[PDB]
């Protein structure tokens, strides 16, 4: 896998140069500490994100868990779990490294010709990452809803700035966006 | 490829873990000691030619055997290419002073490297001198930073013990 | 035990590889973080009776029907075995802040904690509220810094999601 | 393995208790950067120590290259300086975690009875890792002689004080006074 | 595989007959240690011919060692010249036995396929099998030149007939004829 | 198949070696000796119907039994067939002499020769006494040279071996 | 040790198998062969201090560098060894010879070679030079037959690419 | 392994000196013809060989064959059979190598462990060995009886000298004799 640094040596690699701009890289580090809390406010927060984007994705459909559902029975609820996790957690990964090609090569290669082999729907699947998306989001920000967190309400406690690292939730929605390409 | 990050990474996810408290703290050593290997990167980046020209230089006057006819420093274009060859180390380890890993100098100087010398005939002693030249030339901090130093001279010694 | 230094030790021998560039970075991670997350540990370390027995307390506070015939917290015996449960949990992030890395609470905590908890018909819900508590309870600076606050929320929040 | 935080947790969980007394382990920060420059100091010439060592162990016993020697063949000598590499490099392993685990867990446990299957000569054994402690010392003290190592020297550049760096010298020394009590 | 005489052997077997018409196959034996010559020749000069015969198909295209080429980096030159020892072993295999088909069957079938997916060059890696071609023509003739050789030549010293193993050399170069074909 | 060139060229092969020294020396052998198995082939193949018929007629005079009703050469078909299986042995023999290894006889003969005899009820013994006669009945240097018969009857008792 | 009987016997033994056809038509190569390899082998080993002395002579008349303070043959012990160094190969081509097969040269010469040599910064050059001499030095009927030199010749070649 | 040649290599490599002494191999290459032979002749007979042996063990012994026997029930005998000719095999091998070796690293080493954990009785393993020896002899000598074979009698038709190759039947007959001594 690659990450943000070794990203742009494989591209100064491709016309065997070295790397001349480093500025897009100086940034990465300075707001280096910002990306440690962004990984750590979706990690930290995983297990509630997704059985609430599960959850969701079902209370949204209910065909999923009537008769014939991807979700029914027992064996298909707690896989439909797990992959909401791996999908989570290789998209925290993407975050960390700066770079999506350790989300692409282990978790999206391939993903959507499996569940299409399964008959696992995709659709479903899409949504289950948009609510996930719209936690991760919110977390960065560390401004989650009681609305939507109830009594598992978090609270951060990252030091503030005006924009509240609206260039990190960008690139952590890029991530999930990269997921529901893979997926359609 | 390896850095920091790819190797808390790929730890990680051999266990089925989310980053956790180790892998966050092991990427702030990133941004710590970024100032210095980067420092040593855009040096390098700039002066790279020159560096190569003089470390090229020191190791054919260490054996000027290589002039020889059938030796490997003997025509034009085996001179251009060993000088080539003395840049290519330069650029690999500017790519590992960014990334901060030994990463691309593994993957793309040291890997089979023993095999094509072998294959060509090429002797390992006039590469290991142009690096152990490059590794005693720098001082700080005319040339840039001891910390700098330090991260520069790291990988000319991980070069050389590749091919000693 | 994972920490910053023996995953990137494991990683290096499973390659048979000396010690390099980014194994020394991440360790300097350790290093700078290290401040933080100890002044969590001393906290904790200097209060750990209190901060275990308020967050046992809210627990028992969330589900009163512990303390019913034939629940975990009905007898002498349990509500001190649970009391110590919840110090156990508190004990083990205290550890796991001093090595900086989630092993302490990976290897004699997590590990083993379901069949357990399944064997003796204990709930779960009420060791994450006790644990959700502590996570809730500290603020910065009155019990900490900002900074030694996240990694002491980190281990808890850890520990949280190891039962959720 | 452990490392000098973990073995401080693994005996306090003995008497099950906090880690109280941190002194050790700030002390440990502290000199933490100077662990840095000591591991470099031993990786970055670890070819050369390893060469130079087992050179010596042989110029010192000429019986090791002669018939019947355990550095006789080519293929005994190879496996001689695979060893000796093999064995500072786990030494390299505990220095950078301040604790010894990973060379006796790994390394150092059941070595003494694998050579004594193999015939390999623990006397010669020994000087060879005698050597390698002495470099090690000059080395992470800054302070190589020309005269053992003529056109290879290496200076490492750290900044300098008074003791140059005493008691990570001793750690380093007892590393490998480990091994040499594991083979004998 | 098969060689020269289970090849004959197999075409029996197709009528269920047995082999009567021994003529191609004691005149086989009767050139017997020419055969074992030429395939010395090949043996013997093996290293001398990879190296030369990839150093001429870079000469021939400077594209392999620049940047996108495929002899660049040093690993990608280390794997060009073990697929050329490979090919000219399994070629020499060919030779010694009398019959393609440990060639065709361990080496040919499916390289075209896996050179495909890797991004293998064809017109290069053809270059490389024709150099090799025509340095083991020569070396069964035993006439290889200094002006190839230079310092590295290498005389057989074989028993002189005219032809100079005419047969032989059309044979060696059938072989080689395979590769080519195979990878066309 | 095996012969004297393809072992060796699998064993080279196995290690990733080219041709050596022993493997030349081997074929020199298969040179050598292929004067007498080829005799031996020659003589076999304008000669298999007579010779495959004594044998059959030899095994079939052992076991006259095999003549009643019900049994394996009890109708034309199976007289045939018998026969036919003989003539099968002896020119698969003349293969392996013809390729100087026991591949042929190994491969179409004697793989599967249990289980087919074992579905179909044929007995072992009329094929062994078929083998068993041609093995004693030749003489040198009356049909062939002395080696040429090492040769054949060498054939004939690996296949003895193979079916006892 | 690899050998002509070796080989088939370990390539009999993977199968269950008895000795059969193919393996002794191998060692009737052995016989065949053994009068070429064996005259070379009596030739070498009643010269081999010769042979080996100005083999060496020739690498370091090719390579007067090595003479320089600090290079390979710069010391009396130094040039001992090297010498001892060539003598060692043809000895162990003396053994493959005797053998007629690669065996010895495989395990006693080249098993480790690459790895000593550059763990010693020893250019390999100069024993390939060596080599390459005595490969090139020998003519028949003069020094023996041409099927003696043929022998000889084939495992200095095998050598020679060992190190190529 | 090693074979004849390569033991009085191992040998003289001892003292790192030439093979000199071409005495006793120029000896084994004239007798080579005799050792194919001699070898044909034991793998010719193999399976009556082995029957026969089996069969004389147990007319000796009827113990074998009623209950609690180590011939009874019908997989012991099969395995007995079987044992019987794993261990003439390697004694073959050993006869064309010219060097017990083989013998005793693949087959010998160990088996007295093996057996005397299983309860295969020593003695009776020796007797079909000795018988398995005596016919070895006479099928080397081209002696053999017609009271031992019956209807089974085979004769090879080796070109016959006085002492009927005495010299190989003596090593055949000493590597029998390592297999019993092994086994006692
Ligand atoms: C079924 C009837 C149904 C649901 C279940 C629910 C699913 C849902 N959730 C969101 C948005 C968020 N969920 C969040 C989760 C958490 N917040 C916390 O503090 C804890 C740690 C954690 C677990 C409860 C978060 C942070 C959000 C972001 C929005 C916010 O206000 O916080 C959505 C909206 C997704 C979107 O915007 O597309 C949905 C649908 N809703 C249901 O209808
Ligand atoms: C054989 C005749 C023979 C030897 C070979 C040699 C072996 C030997 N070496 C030492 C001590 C050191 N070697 C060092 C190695 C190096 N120094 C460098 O600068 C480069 C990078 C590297 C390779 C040359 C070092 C640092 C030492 C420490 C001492 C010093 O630097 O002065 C010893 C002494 C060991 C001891 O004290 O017990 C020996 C025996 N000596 C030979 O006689
Ligand atoms: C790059 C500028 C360039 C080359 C490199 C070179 C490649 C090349 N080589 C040949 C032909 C042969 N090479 C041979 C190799 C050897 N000869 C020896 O005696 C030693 C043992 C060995 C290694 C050097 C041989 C035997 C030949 C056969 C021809 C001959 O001997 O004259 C070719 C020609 C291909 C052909 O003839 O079709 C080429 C292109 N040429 C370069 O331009
Ligand atoms: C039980 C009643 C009983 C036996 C069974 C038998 C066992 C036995 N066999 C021998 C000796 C030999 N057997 C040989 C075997 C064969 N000869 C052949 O020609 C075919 C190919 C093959 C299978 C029948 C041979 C060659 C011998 C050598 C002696 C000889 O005259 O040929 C012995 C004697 C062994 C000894 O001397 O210790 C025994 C005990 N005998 C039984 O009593
Ligand atoms: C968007 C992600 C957040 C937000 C983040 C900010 N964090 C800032 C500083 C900061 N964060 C940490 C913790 C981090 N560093 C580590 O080493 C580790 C664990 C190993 C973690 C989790 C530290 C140490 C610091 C620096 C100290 C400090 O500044 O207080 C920060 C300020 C710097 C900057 O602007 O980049 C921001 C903005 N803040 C937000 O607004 C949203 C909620
Ligand atoms: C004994 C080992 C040495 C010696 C060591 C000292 N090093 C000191 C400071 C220092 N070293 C480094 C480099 C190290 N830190 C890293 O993060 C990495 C790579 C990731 C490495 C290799 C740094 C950054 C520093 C601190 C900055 C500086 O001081 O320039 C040091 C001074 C601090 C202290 O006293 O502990 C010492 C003494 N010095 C010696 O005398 C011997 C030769
Ligand atoms: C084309 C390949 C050559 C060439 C070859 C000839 N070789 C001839 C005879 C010969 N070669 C060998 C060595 C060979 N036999 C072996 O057993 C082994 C290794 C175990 C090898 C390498 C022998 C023993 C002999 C026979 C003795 C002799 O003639 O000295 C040969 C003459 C016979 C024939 O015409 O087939 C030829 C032509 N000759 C050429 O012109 C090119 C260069
Ligand atoms: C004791 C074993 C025998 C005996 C053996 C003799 N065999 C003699 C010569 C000979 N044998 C063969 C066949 C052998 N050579 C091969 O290459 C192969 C298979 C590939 C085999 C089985 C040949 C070709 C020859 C040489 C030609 C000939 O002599 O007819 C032999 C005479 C030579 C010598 O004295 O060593 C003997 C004595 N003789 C005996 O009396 C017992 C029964
Ligand atoms: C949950 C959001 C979905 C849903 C998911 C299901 N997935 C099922 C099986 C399955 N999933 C994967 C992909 C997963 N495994 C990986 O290794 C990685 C990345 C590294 C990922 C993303 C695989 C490979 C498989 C098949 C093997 C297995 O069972 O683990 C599954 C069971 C299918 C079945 O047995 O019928 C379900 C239900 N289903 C849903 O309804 C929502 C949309
Ligand atoms: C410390 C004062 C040293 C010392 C240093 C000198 N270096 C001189 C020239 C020089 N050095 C380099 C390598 C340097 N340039 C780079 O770009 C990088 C890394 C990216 C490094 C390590 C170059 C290319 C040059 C020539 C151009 C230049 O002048 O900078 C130098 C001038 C005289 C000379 O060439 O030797 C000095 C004095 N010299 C010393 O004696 C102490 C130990
Ligand atoms: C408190 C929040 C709980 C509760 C807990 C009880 N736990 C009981 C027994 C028990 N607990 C553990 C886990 C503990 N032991 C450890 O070694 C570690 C980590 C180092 C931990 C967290 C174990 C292994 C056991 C069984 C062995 C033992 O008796 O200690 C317990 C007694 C139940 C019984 O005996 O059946 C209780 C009541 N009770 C509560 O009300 C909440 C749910
Ligand atoms: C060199 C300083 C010695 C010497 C060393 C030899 N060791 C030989 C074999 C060998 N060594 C080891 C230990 C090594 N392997 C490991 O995995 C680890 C720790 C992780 C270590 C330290 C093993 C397991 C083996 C056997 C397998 C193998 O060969 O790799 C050896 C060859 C002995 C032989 O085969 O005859 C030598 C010569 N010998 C010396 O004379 C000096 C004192
Ligand atoms: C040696 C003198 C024997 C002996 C030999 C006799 N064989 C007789 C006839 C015969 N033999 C065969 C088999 C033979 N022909 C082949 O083509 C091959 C191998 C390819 C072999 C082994 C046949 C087919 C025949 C009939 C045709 C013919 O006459 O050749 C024979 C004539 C009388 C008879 O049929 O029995 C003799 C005397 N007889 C002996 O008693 C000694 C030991
Ligand atoms: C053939 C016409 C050559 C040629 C041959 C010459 N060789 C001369 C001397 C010489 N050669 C060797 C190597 C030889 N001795 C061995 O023991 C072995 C193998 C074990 C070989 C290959 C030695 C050791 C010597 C010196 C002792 C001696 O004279 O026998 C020679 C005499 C002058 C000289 O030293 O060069 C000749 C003429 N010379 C040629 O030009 C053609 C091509």
């Amino acid at each position: 896998m690659l990450d943000a640094f070794s990203r742009a040596v494989v591209q100064a690699d491709a016309s065997t140069s070295v790397v001349a701009d480093m500025g897009a890289l100086k940034q990465f580090i300075a707001e280096g500490n910002r990306r440690l809390d962004a990984v750590n406010a979706i990690a930290s927060n995983a297990s509630c994100m997704v059985s609430d984007a599960v959850a969701g994705m079902i209370c949204e459909n209910q065909g999923l868990i009537q008769a014939g559902g991807n979700c029914y029975p027992n064996r298909r609820m707690a896989a439909c779990l797990r992959d909401a996790e791996i999908i989570l957690r290789y998209v925290t990964y993407a975050l960390l490294a700066g770079d999506a090609s350790v989300l692409d090569d282990r978790c999206l290669n391939g993903l959507k010709e499996t569940y299409a082999a399964l008959g696992v729907p995709t659709t479903s699947t899409v949504r289950a990452v948009q609510i996930m998306k719209a936690q991760a989001a919110a977390h960065i920000k560390d401004t989650p809803s009681e609305a939507r967190a109830g009594g598992k309400l978090r609270k951060m406690g990252s030091p503030v700035v005006e924009d509240r690292c609206a260039s990190l939730v960008a690139e952590a929605s890029s991530y999930f966006d990269r997921v529901i390409s893979a997926l359609s | 490829m390896k850095s920091v990050v790819t190797t808390v990474i790929a730890a990680a996810d051999a266990a089925g873990r989310f980053p956790s408290s180790s892998d966050l703290e092991s990427v702030q050593g990133s941004i710590q000691r970024s100032a210095a290997r980067l420092e040593a990167a855009e040096k390098l980046a700039g002066n790279i030619d020159a560096v190569a020209q003089e470390a090229y230089n020191a190791c054919i006057q260490k054996y000027p055997y290589l002039n020889n006819s059938g030796e490997a420093n003997s025509t034009d274009t085996f001179k251009a290419k060993c000088l080539r060859d003395v840049k290519h180390y330069m650029r690999l380890i500017q790519y590992s002073l960014v990334v901060g890993g030994t990463g691309p100098l593994d993957e793309w100087g040291i890997a089979g490297q023993r095999e094509v010398y072998r294959a060509l005939g090429l002797p390992t002693a006039p590469y290991v001198e142009a690096l152990s030249f490059a590794r005693n030339r720098g001082c700080a901090p005319r040339d840039m930073s001891a910390q700098a130093l330090t991260e520069y001279n790291a990988l000319l010694d991980y070069a050389i013990n590749s091919l000693s």
